[PDB]
RNA sequence: CCUUCGAUAGCUCAGUUGGUAGAGCGGAGGACUGUAGAUCCUUAGGUCGCUGGUUCGAAUCCGGCUCGAAGGACCA
């Protein structure tokens, strides 16, 4: 029986919002949290401290890649992924490869396992479930990738993927050798149906697994049926396990969300405010002195303004994409935490509202799917 | 002596202001080089407090160089009408009136006169080049005067005489009359015997009550050999040079070596073996390796960081020495 | 006065050998939603210093000036 790590403090009265903590042994997670992607954020300017000072607790990491350079033998013999980047806190690892070309371009799934083509013969490296939890295990994160055959993808071709990847959790469950210390997510995959989702929540209910995701949403769907999954997911799911998701981060899909229930969520230039995603390439307001947000807690706009840093865009393209970057994820773990004080002291359903009177200012320009998403769930605009 | 800390707009190359805070050993005085301060002149013709509260660093000093160190000089494009300044800004006919316009938006606190003497990269034409100068010069220093508030800005004189060392030494002579807060070294931008034996002839006459300027010299053995000739300040685009072809910095003080070879993904040490520098304690060199072969500006970042602090440390230690 | 070179996107240069302009570096619109299959797509920004001639067509051929670098000093 695989441990609960969830604790249950408060619950939206109007809504299926939830606020808890997850218990890892390198920090603590507050749900509902966003996760910025670790590659990206690494590459773009941002060093581990700059985004550490930022407040955020949790980084994620593909496994493939690594894999792929320097080899899985020397990222164990000096335990890479923890001494690597420097990260103090939790990691999430990705299996990877499966992104949506799928079949496309990348090499059909043996029996084994999956197999990857490299430009140099010799950089391939095997990917077999428990190459994978052996792999992660040298990695060393707290929560533990399993895996998957994620699909962007009809007909019964999702079918055979839903058998193989419940037989591939099998095969790491059976493999895994320290269940305690390491935790594993599950992934549940039916393309555009439901029934045959159900069908996956069924048995991956059956199975006692610490943790549960959805994927294959982002990119193949509308926002409607999307949300409309997610909330059938997490009503059949229980509350004594987290839930992942994947494919958000922007502002009304994160919020959506997390009024449905869920916990987890996953080359700039461009900046986040209240009044919403604006890019700073913009010579509209190249002129202007003001901050780009004078209540935003992050540096950028604090100590330097919109003209000085237009000016400085590409003039050191370097220093413009960590001023930008930094920002954004100053403003998601912002955007995070005004989420989770709402629903500590009991104002979202209210609070909501103002949420899109800060972007829109009236019901009439929100979103279509987002308006029907809260009266389904028992918040009127 | 003293050393300028290189600033692309503001700020170092690929540093932000934190991470630029993070730099230890910074001097109080940042080099905006003119060649990049056009578009910050139209912004600032009407920004009326200075481009120190523009960058979010008032406190600091400036100086408005007009060559950027990393392309200082070609064969010949300076004259004593513009200056052709290769970087970001100001090519197109940079007159005394541009220049006026340009240091009345920015209001650096030392600002460079023009430059000339493009020999230095034989009587008649060196004479015709002093004289030439010292119009510059007077004009110059007639036009800072008509305005009060450009009356708080410092001008740096200049020193060119052709190739004859009589001429060079001639214009010293005659522009050291002006009472101007410092002095140029045009044409040595780096250098070899001749031209150092020039410097040495040229610096052999100017009065020590002003700083010594020259541009396009950084490498340390050219920089030892100048500061034993006696200029006091220099630039410092070495470092930016060594990063951006993806080397690091290896000559102690206290060359540049291409880590993109295999031979660097085994060693788990630092850039620097066991010292106090900073790349002794941000990371190891295969992480820079590792992010070399991706391709990824966190390296370039690391990279960037280290080595201006390695050039910074190795300032500090030659005016420490040469003061003590 | 005389001789040799030099002036092009915000700016170094290729093109300068006649096809209306590109790359590095500036800078424009948009995508950051499990990045190594390379920081990506769209694309804003050039009376090519000025004047004049040549040509179907000129950054390019040709002369000189404004501003010139470089040589003999209009004068020393
Ligand atoms: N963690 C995780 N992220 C994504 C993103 C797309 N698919 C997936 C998945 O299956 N798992």
């Amino acid at each position: 029986s695989a441990p609960r790590i969830m604790r249950l403090v408060a619950e939206c009265s109007r809504s299926g919002a939830r606020a808890g903590e997850l218990r890892l042994p390198h920090g603590t997670v507050a749900t509902p949290v966003f996760m910025p992607v670790g590659t990206q954020a690494t590459m773009k300017g941002i060093t581990t401290e700059q985004l550490d000072s930022l407040g955020c607790r949790i980084c994620l990491g593909n496994t493939y890649h690594l894999g792929l350079r320097p080899g899985p033998e020397l990222i164990r013999k000096a335990q890479g992924l923890h001494g690597f980047m420097n990260w103090p806190h939790n990691l999430l690892t990705d299996s990877g490869g499966f992104q949506m070309v799928s079949l496309f371009s990348l090499s059909e799934v043996t029996e084994e396992g999956v197999h990857f083509r490299s430009p140099y013969d010799g950089e391939e490296t095997l990917l077999s479930p428990e190459r994978s939890v052996e792999i992660q295990n040298a990695l060393g994160s707290d929560i533990i990738m399993q895996l998957d055959h994620v699909v962007s993808v009809t007909g019964p071709l999702v079918e055979e993927a839903m058998h193989r990847s419940v037989r591939w959790l099998d095969r790491c469950i059976a493999a895994h050798k320290h269940p305690d210390k390491q935790n594993l997510f599950a992934i549940i995959q039916g393309g555009l149906n439901a029934d045959l989702r159900t069908t996956c929540l069924k048995e991956m209910t059956k199975r006692d697994v610490p943790g549960f995701a959805i994927g294959g949403l982002s990119g193949g769907e509308s926002k409607a049926q999307f949300w409309k999954m997610v909330a059938l997911s997490t009503s059949m799911l229980p509350k004594d396990k987290p839930r992942y998701l994947m494919g958000v981060g922007y502002a009304t899909d994160l919020v959506v969300c997390v009024a449905l229930g869920c916990d987890m969520f996953d080359r700039f230039g461009s900046a986040l405010v209240p009044t919403g995603n604006l890019q700073l390439k913009k010579k509209q307001y190249a002129k202007d002195f003001s901050p780009i947000n004078p209540e935003c807690p992050c540096p950028t706009c604090q100590t330097h303004s919109r003209a000085f840093l237009h000016a400085l865009l590409h003039s050191d393209n370097t220093t413009a994409l960590h001023h930008l970057t930094v920002h954004n994820i100053a403003y998601q773990l912002q955007l995070l935490s005004a989420v989770r004080s709402s629903i500590l002291e009991q104002r979202f359903p209210d609070f909501v509202r103002n949420f899109m009177r800060t972007m829109y200012g009236d019901h009439s320009l929100c979103p279509a799917w987002a308006v029907e998403a809260l009266a389904s769930v028992g918040i009127m605009l | 002596p003293g050393c300028l800390l290189y600033t692309r707009t503001g700020s170092a190359p690929h540093l932000t202001h934190q991470t630029l805070r993070n730099i230890h050993g910074v001097p109080g005085i940042a080099q905006l080089t003119l060649s990049s301060l056009a578009e910050h002149h139209e912004v600032l013709a009407e920004y009326k407090k200075g481009v120190g509260s523009f960058i979010g660093m008032p406190e600091s000093l400036f100086y408005c160089s007009l060559h950027d160190p990393v392309t200082p000089g070609p064969a010949g494009y300076v004259t004593s009408k513009s200056v052709s300044v290769w970087g970001f800004g100001g090519r197109v006919e940079m007159t005394v009136s541009k220049f006026m316009a340009i240091q009345e938006a920015l209001q650096p606190d030392w600002f460079q006169c023009l430059s000339d003497g493009e020999a230095s990269c034989s009587i008649k034409r060196a004479r015709k080049s002093v004289d030439r100068s010292l119009l510059f010069l007077d004009s110059c220093l007639r036009l800072q005067e008509e305005s009060e508030v450009l009356q708080k800005s410092v001008i740096i004189g200049v020193i060119e005489g052709g190739d004859v060392m009589e001429e060079r030494l001639r214009s010293a002579r005659e522009t050291a009359k002006r009472p101007v807060g410092g002095f140029l070294l045009d044409g040595f931008q780096g250098v070899t015997e001749t031209r150092l034996h020039l410097l040495s002839s040229v610096t052999a006459e100017l009065p020590e009550d002003k700083p010594r300027l020259i541009c396009g010299v950084s490498r340390p053995d050219e920089v030892l050999e100048c500061i034993e000739r006696g200029v006091d300040l220099f630039e410092s685009f070495f470092p930016y040079q060594v990063t951006e072809r993806g080397c690091a910095l290896t000559f102690t003080f206290d060359f540049e070596i291409n880590l993109k070879e295999k031979k660097y993904q085994e060693d788990f040490d630092p850039l620097v073996r066991g010292c106090s520098c900073y790349c002794c304690k941000n990371h190891t060199r295969a992480y820079i390796h590792h992010l070399l072969m991706t391709n990824e500006l966190l390296a370039g970042v690391l990279l960037m960081m280290h080595n201006f602090e390695h050039y910074f440390g190795f300032f500090c230690s030659i005016r420490e020495a040469l003061k003590n």
